[PDB]
RNA sequence: GCUUGAGUCUCGUAGAGGGGGGUAGAAUUCCAGGUGUAGCGGUGAAAUGCGUAGAGAUCUGGAGGAAUACCGGUGGCGAAGGCGGCCCCCUGGACGAAGACUGACGCUCAGGUGCGAAAGCGUGGGGAGCAAACAGGAUUAGAUACCCUGGUAGUCCACGCCGUAAACGAUGUCGACUUGGAGGUUGUGCCCUUGAGGCGUGGCUUCCGGAGCUAACGCGUUAAGUCGACCGCCUGGGGAGUA
RNA sequence: ACUAUGUUCACG
């Protein structure tokens, strides 16, 4: 129904994860009509300020299409989830490429 | 949100004239060419039409003597809030008999002064300095 | 918000065709659609006295239009409202 | 100068930080119209991506941290 | 803010602070700028600025200087 | 709803009740009930050890389900119960298996709604995990001070822990006293807040309903003889006497906590 | 009957419009510890106040609560009251583009209903900062004040009540008509985007001025000009918006 | 820094 723009950031040690956590998070989606327009994996960047004292979070970008149950079940297991330090869930505005 | 047609007909002349404009575009009716013949046929106005088929757009042709105007004050007298409806005899003379006032009687649209011949009053529109 | 899909299925059934959208069977009925449509709204939340002004005028508009209707028309204004089901 | 390009339109991203970092000071604070130039809708733009950027920390919110 | 000045150098020099904040933080949030009184000496720092500009065009008179 | 009732007579006048919609009306299910006669206040050797208690209606108990030792096993609830040995109310659960068992019933709570307990689950209220698997910065209830045991924190309607601190093996609490008390974090802790929270808004309105409640009457100190409590005598309504139990203990800021073994675990202590 | 009034449908644009739920960073306060050695704090000048029990300053970790620097403007949105970190959920309206439809469905509105800053009031929370009352210290002829150090209701949230403000453009609501200029803001079309262009036509809006109006000050296409509809209100000052 | 008051009617 709805596109939105996920970009979500992970703690260091549990960057090896992030190919797994990638698939469970696409296989949510995928299943419930909407499509994932982009992934792009950032990769261990540089903070600008130490989020809960420490440097380097490892940033990923989805960017997808779908409903409003599926994004909150989404949105619901980034809090309950001490890996993930912190998401930011956008909205619409069509489909995009590139950019970083 | 306009109520009278004829008072707005009437500032349009009014305020044209304080402008010094030439001509005064306006919405069209049976009542509007009524009065704007009556203005033309003595001598307030300077010839006008009615162009138009679906949406008529009757527009005056104001006149101008010296710099000043012609029209010297019009006002609306019968107004929709107080309708004012005078008899035979007790029929207005503006201006003591060289100003008109514009008066609805039954054999149609004309001025006072004919109104006292043809023997009738009637809802009297407007007066005309 | 009510969708594109929502409004034109209610305009190609009351009126005549896709085409015709300004009766005032249409226009009740849409006013009537997203009255229904804004219950749930202000069943909790309650306090937005804002988006109520909205509703209050949709409301009221609607009150003008009926009442308009009966007058016109006796007939189509008792079958307008046995579909819709207003008076209540 | 102005906004992006002449046929640019677009709109401002906050995940660029290249040419956004242009429109911040040293300290880490937005900089006003009055001294870049930009269109008020673009500034809005701007000021919003900043503060996007700034909750991802890509740009940082100051320079006391 | 951060200021090195490389090394032979020292006098001061940090305008960087001066042309900043300093004003922000101080002659301001120091003590209780009562809401309305801001939409107040603003509108007439606002006033006043434009009374000044609309009298610079007019400002060219005779003089004879 | 918390409904005020109409002043038909006094004594209804200020009577305020905490009707409940959605509780079951009916008879409760009976192997989970059995007996709870009454001691008047009186102990083993027959005297009033605790004052003021005495009468009231009769009352069974509901065995209550504390510990929550099902693991892995998903319930649903069946239907809210009143319970009259409690200030809470209390959620008939049907365990998938056959099982069937009462339980706290949290705020967020209908009949219809299905709960899991064990070591995975899911974080929702009315799952109970070990408190080691809750989110820190959590609201919980039904909380164990040791573990395997059953549940001492927060039961009453309304009553929540916040959980604040985790240090290692030891699980920092913010009790609803205000004390800050550190737990065992493989202690259990059913999340969400204990329900009916209404229940406090509930003011009485007669004598005979704190009566009813199996409460009897409190003389005041100052009203009897010297001879009977501290308190006592004065040829008409005098004091003069710095304010104490009936046993001399002075009451009015005298601090009687005097544990020493636990003073370890509290963190700090309530204000 | 008709279509220019009024309303509906399509498509986009902007916005602190609203309600509910999250979370972010700076700071302030207190809490625990490290460092450390006499002051700190304040003021017109002092004192009360905190400090050799080791304060202030400095660092580290924690808990809280409230408010969102810069962007931010004679900027925007809202009927008014009013509304500013960032993100999703539901949601009201506004404006533009060219059509299609309805066919006067409109404008005002006594009674009446709804919303309505702040301070209050009730009940349950919450309480860092601030702060009526209150206390102490100065000031003073006196100081129930102004200044200083403390500091409770309140200020914050949920649910009701209150129904007032210089609730102010001190300017009722709707519509028509009548020289300009400089901006801001948001649209939309036509050429070359042939380079941050231009050239047009719509909304909202700040400033200066023409005729005209005004007791004057001033207002001036957003009139206080020129007219129409309807409403509210006024009839010397005190008494009194009181009995 | 703080810093009070000027009896009544008249003369213009
Ligand atoms: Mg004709
Ligand atoms: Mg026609
Ligand atoms: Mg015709
Ligand atoms: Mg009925
Ligand atoms: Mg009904
Ligand atoms: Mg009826
Ligand atoms: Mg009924
Ligand atoms: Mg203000
Ligand atoms: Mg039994
Ligand atoms: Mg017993
Ligand atoms: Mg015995
Ligand atoms: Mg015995
Ligand atoms: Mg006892
Ligand atoms: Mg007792
Ligand atoms: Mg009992
Ligand atoms: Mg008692
Ligand atoms: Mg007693
Ligand atoms: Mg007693
Ligand atoms: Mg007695
Ligand atoms: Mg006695
Ligand atoms: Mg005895
Ligand atoms: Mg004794
Ligand atoms: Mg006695
Ligand atoms: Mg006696
Ligand atoms: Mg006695
Ligand atoms: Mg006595
Ligand atoms: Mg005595
Ligand atoms: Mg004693
Ligand atoms: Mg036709
Ligand atoms: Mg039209
Ligand atoms: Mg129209
Ligand atoms: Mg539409
Ligand atoms: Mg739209
Ligand atoms: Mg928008
Ligand atoms: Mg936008
Ligand atoms: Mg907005
Ligand atoms: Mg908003
Ligand atoms: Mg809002
Ligand atoms: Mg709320
Ligand atoms: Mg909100
Ligand atoms: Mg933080
Ligand atoms: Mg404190
Ligand atoms: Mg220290
Ligand atoms: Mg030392
Ligand atoms: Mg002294
Ligand atoms: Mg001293
Ligand atoms: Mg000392
Ligand atoms: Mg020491
Ligand atoms: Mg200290
Ligand atoms: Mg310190
Ligand atoms: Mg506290
Ligand atoms: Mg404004
Ligand atoms: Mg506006
Ligand atoms: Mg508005
Ligand atoms: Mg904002
Ligand atoms: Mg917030
Ligand atoms: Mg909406
Ligand atoms: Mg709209
Ligand atoms: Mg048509
Ligand atoms: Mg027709
Ligand atoms: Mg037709
Ligand atoms: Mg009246
Ligand atoms: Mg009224
Ligand atoms: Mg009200
Ligand atoms: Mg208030
Ligand atoms: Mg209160
Ligand atoms: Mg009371
Ligand atoms: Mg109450
Ligand atoms: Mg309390
Ligand atoms: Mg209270
Ligand atoms: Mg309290
Ligand atoms: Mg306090
Ligand atoms: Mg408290
Ligand atoms: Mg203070
Ligand atoms: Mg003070
Ligand atoms: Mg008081
Ligand atoms: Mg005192
Ligand atoms: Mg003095
Ligand atoms: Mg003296
Ligand atoms: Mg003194
Ligand atoms: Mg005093
Ligand atoms: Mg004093
Ligand atoms: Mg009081
Ligand atoms: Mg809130
Ligand atoms: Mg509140
Ligand atoms: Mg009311
Ligand atoms: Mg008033
Ligand atoms: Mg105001
Ligand atoms: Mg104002
Ligand atoms: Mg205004
Ligand atoms: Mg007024
Ligand atoms: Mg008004
Ligand atoms: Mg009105
Ligand atoms: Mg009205
Ligand atoms: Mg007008
Ligand atoms: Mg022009
Ligand atoms: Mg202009
Ligand atoms: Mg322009
Ligand atoms: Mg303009
Ligand atoms: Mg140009
Ligand atoms: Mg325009
Ligand atoms: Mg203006
Ligand atoms: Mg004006
Ligand atoms: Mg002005
Ligand atoms: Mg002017
Ligand atoms: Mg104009
Ligand atoms: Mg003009
Ligand atoms: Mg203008
Ligand atoms: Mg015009
Ligand atoms: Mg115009
Ligand atoms: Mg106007
Ligand atoms: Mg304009
Ligand atoms: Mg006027
Ligand atoms: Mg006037
Ligand atoms: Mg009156
Ligand atoms: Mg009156
Ligand atoms: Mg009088
Ligand atoms: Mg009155
Ligand atoms: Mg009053
Ligand atoms: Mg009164
Ligand atoms: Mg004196």
């Amino acid at each position: 129904m709805r596109h939105y723009e996920i970009v979500f950031m992970v703690h260091p040690d549990q960057s090896e994860q992030v190919p797994g956590m990638i698939e469970r998070y696409t296989a949510a989606i995928t299943g419930a009509e909407g499509k994932i327009h982009r992934l792009e994996d950032w990769g261990r960047r540089q903070l600008a300020y130490p989020i809960n004292k420490l440097h380097k979070a490892h940033y990923v970008l989805m960017n997808v299409e779908a409903p409003q149950e599926v994004i909150d079940e989404l949105e619901t297991t980034f809090r309950f989830n001490d890996a993930v330090i912190r998401s930011m869930v956008m909205r619409t505005k069509h489909a995009v490429t590139e950019a970083s | 949100s306009m109520q009278d047609p004829i008072a707005d007909m009437l500032t349009r002349i009014r305020n044209g004239q304080a402008a010094n404009k030439a001509a005064v575009t306006m919405p069209s009716s049976k009542l509007k060419v009524a009065i704007a013949n009556v203005l033309k046929e003595e001598g307030f106005i300077e010839d006008f039409k009615v162009e138009g088929d679906t949406k008529p757009e009757l527009e005056l042709t104001l006149k101008y003597f010296q710099g000043k105007a012609v029209v010297e004050s019009i006002q609306r007298v019968s107004r929709p809030g107080l309708r004012i409806y005078k008899r035979k005899d007790e029929l207005p003379k503006v201006m003591a008999g060289l100003g008109i006032a514009v008066v609805s009687t039954s054999k149609g649209v004309m001025t006072d002064r004919a109104a006292r011949q043809a023997g009738l009053g009637g809802e009297i529109i407007c007066y005309v300095a | 918000s009510l969708s594109t899909e929502a409004t034109a299925k209610i305009v190609s059934e009351f009126g005549r065709d896709a085409n015709d959208t300004g009766s005032t069977e249409v226009q009740v009925a849409l006013l009537t659609a997203q009255i229904n449509h804004l219950q749930g709204h202000f069943a909790e939340h309650k306090k937005d006295h804002h988006s109520r002004r909205g509703l209050l005028r949709m409301v009221s508009q609607r009150r003008k239009l009926l009442d308009y209707l009966k007058r016109k028309d006796v007939a189509r204004y008792t079958q307008l409202i046995e579909r819709l089901g207003l008076r209540r | 100068f102005c906004r992006f390009t002449a046929e640019g339109v677009q709109e401002i991203d906050y995940k660029d930080i290249a040419t956004l970092k242009n429109y911040i000071t040293e300290s880490g604070k937005i900089v006003p119209s009055r001294i870049t130039g930009t269109r008020a809708k673009y500034q809005r733009q701007l000021a919003r991506a900043i503060k996007r950027a700034r909750y991802l920390s890509l740009l940082p919110y100051t320079d006391r941290h | 803010i951060k200021v090195r000045e490389n090394e032979p150098f020292d006098v001061a020099l940090r305008r960087f602070k001066r042309s900043c904040e300093k004003a922000g933080v101080l002659a301001e949030v120091r003590r209780r700028e009562f809401y309305e009184k801001p939409t107040t000496e603003r509108k007439r720092a606002k006033a006043s600025a434009v009374k000044r500009h609309a009298k610079k065009l007019a400002r060219e008179n005779a003089r004879r200087t | 709803a918390v409904v005020k009732c109409k002043p038909t007579s006094p004594g209804r006048r200020h009577v305020v009740k905490v009707v409940n919609p959605e509780l079951h009306k009916g008879k409760p299910f009976a192997p989970l009930l059995e007996k709870n006669s009454k001691s008047g206040g009186r102990n083993n050797n027959g005297r009033i050890t605790t004052r003021h208690i005495g009468g009231g209606h009769k009352q069974a108990y509901r065995i209550v389900d504390f510990k929550r030792n099902k693991d892995g096993i998903p319930a649903v609830v069946e239907r809210l119960e009143y319970d009259p040995n409690r200030s809470a109310n209390i959620a008939l659960v049907l365990y998938k298996d056959g099982e069937r068992r009462y339980i706290l019933a949290p705020k967020g709570l209908k009949a219809g709604d299905q709960i899991q307990s064990g070591v995975d689950a899911a974080i929702k209220p009315g799952n109970t995990l070990p408190m080691r698997n809750i989110p820190v910065g959590s609201t919980v209830h039904n909380v164990e001070m040791k573990p395997g045991k059953g549940g001492q924190l927060a039961r009453s309607a309304g009553t929540y822990v916040q959980i604040v601190a985790r240090d290692g093996a030891y699980v920092t609490l913010r009790l609803r006293s205000g004390e800050m008390r550190k737990v065992e974090a493989d202690c259990r802790a059913t999340l969400g807040e204990v329900g009916n929270a209404e229940h406090m808004l509930r003011v009485l309105g007669k004598a005979g309903a704190a009566r009813w409640r199996g409460v009897r009457p409190t003389v005041r100190g100052t009203a009897m003889n010297p001879v009977d409590h501290p308190h006592g005598g004065g040829e008409g309504r005098n004091f003069g006497k710095h304010p104490v139990t009936p046993w001399g203990v002075q009451t009015k800021g005298k601090k009687t906590r005097s544990n020493k073994r636990t003073d370890k675990f509290i963190v700090r202590r309530r204000s």
